[PDB]
């Protein structure tokens, strides 16, 4: 691995700050690309670059000291839509491929005003015999484990009513094995003593 | 300026031939093939220009073809496909080469299987809002689940009235094995639909979760009794209620 990044994953509450770093352990490798990719698309250039120093776009801002080849990126008031992998990468002096680092994935999560965690049952609309388990309404530190081969259990995932200003989370289980039940669907998880479990 | 790629998804057999068709930014000069493997890790294969090959890594097997002819896409050829072949293609094209900004298409997710036997559409399912939500939160949460498919060539949408929504919807990053076990596993995928208490329960209210699935073409020969599992939509749908 040519270019090395950290850290591998960071997570940033909305209008927080990040720091990526990134190196080379090829000193022919003196030129950097800041480079993200959100989800189903393709990589785009944040910025380049070449010269030791700092450079700014926006609410970005890249150091480089080729000395020690140490580059970074550091964001500012971070936004939703920077949930992404953000990848260093880098060309040689002397036209080339890229090579690019491992990434590091950022997700950049709300904070819940006033948390209500909950797990709920909701029934198929067209077979009431089947249904899932809703864990939602938690804190955004809260952490959803995985877990039985015949127990799916799906990682937190952060929706937005644009209208009303208001965000929540909510992970999603569900078995055919006779003693899962949604009073027991997120035990794996360490969950608010509070949780509310209603029926 | 944007660099586009067709198709966007690839389900192909191991022998094979398939196209992939880059669009780059109509002045630049420089067109470059990467490969991105489990989401993640990017690798240069080959980059083209003055209408020939020139840089290839260790990545890059010969055997496959590149061109550009005059007029026409940007490509790179698979042959014969292997199963490690599997992986997001991504063209890029920059103007000045070397230093300058590389823009990149959207990429081709291309899955090369033993067999296209085991391709299998998704079944869909609309779980109702709890009436406790309802009752504790004044909001409704729909959940939609997207089950037995293969491969995981898949894309979730929500139709209210029939129109998209996006505000209020959020879908698995990614689908999940069934079986992790299997090499061979099918996928479920979920995702939920928030939406006021009071417009789930208007009755005027319709929604539907809607899966658009990758599969088969015309082009490829069904034998088996069960429908061939083409290319097609499966959707699950719902009225509000009081």
């Amino acid at each position: 691995q040519k270019v090395q990044q950290s850290p591998e994953s960071l997570s940033v509450p909305e209008g927080g700050m990040a720091s990526l770093n990134c190196t080379s352990s090829d000193r022919n490798f003196q030129y950097f690309w800041w480079y993200r990719q959100h989800s189903g698309e393709g990589p785009k250039a944040l910025m380049s670059i070449f010269s030791d120093g700092d450079k700014k776009e926006g609410r970005f801002t890249a150091h480089l000291n080729k000395a020690s080849l140490h580059v970074s990126l550091h964001i500012r008031d971070s936004q939703p839509s920077d949930s992404a992998l953000y990848f260093c990468a880098a060309s040689e002096q002397n036209a080339q491929g890229l090579t690019f680092g491992l990434g590091t994935r950022v997700s950049v999560f709300p904070y819940i005003q006033n948390p209500d965690p909950a797990v709920y049952q909701l029934r198929d609309s067209k077979s009431s015999d089947k249904s899932v388990c809703l864990f939602t309404d938690f804190d955004s530190q809260t952490n959803v484990s995985q877990s039985d081969s015949d127990v799916y259990i799906t990682d937190k995932c952060v929706l937005d009513m644009r209208s009303m200003d208001f965000k929540s989370n909510s992970a999603v289980a569900w078995s055919n094995k006779s003693d899962f039940a949604c009073a027991n669907a997120f035990n794996n998880s360490i969950i608010p003593e509070d949780t509310f479990f209603p029926s | 300026p944007k660099v586009l790629q067709i198709p966007s998804h690839q389900i192909i057999d191991m022998g094979q031939m398939v196209t992939l068709n880059c669009d780059p930014v109509s002045n630049h000069l420089y067109f470059y093939w990467y490969k991105q493997i489990l989401g993640q890790q990017m690798e240069f294969l080959v980059n083209f220009y003055n209408g020939k090959v020139m840089e290839k890594s260790k990545l890059f097997k010969d055997q496959f073809s590149v061109e550009r002819p005059d007029g026409s896409y940007f490509t790179l050829k698979i042959q014969p496909t292997a199963l490690e072949d599997s992986a997001v293609y991504f063209c890029a094209s920059s103007f000045w080469g070397a230093y300058a900004e590389q823009f990149f298409g959207p990429g081709t997710r291309l899955t090369v299987l033993e067999d296209l036997r085991n391709v299998t559409p998704p079944k869909v399912s609309l779980f109702e809002p709890s009436k406790a939500e309802i009752s504790h939160t004044q909001k409704a949460t729909l959940v939609c689940l997207a089950t037995g498919f293969y491969p995981d060539h898949v894309e979730l949408s929500w139709w209210v009235n029939g129109k998209e929504v996006h505000s209020g919807v959020c879908t698995d990053p990614q689908p999940l094995k069934e079986q992790p076990a299997l090499n061979d596993s099918r996928y479920s995928l979920s995702s939920r639909l928030r939406v006021s208490a009071t417009f789930w329960q208007n009755p005027r209210n319709h929604f539907r979760c809607q899966v658009q699935f990758y599969g088969l073409s015309e082009n490829d020969e069904w034998t088996q009794d069960r429908a061939k599992p083409v290319t097609q939509i499966v959707s699950a749908e719902a009225w509000g209620r009081a």
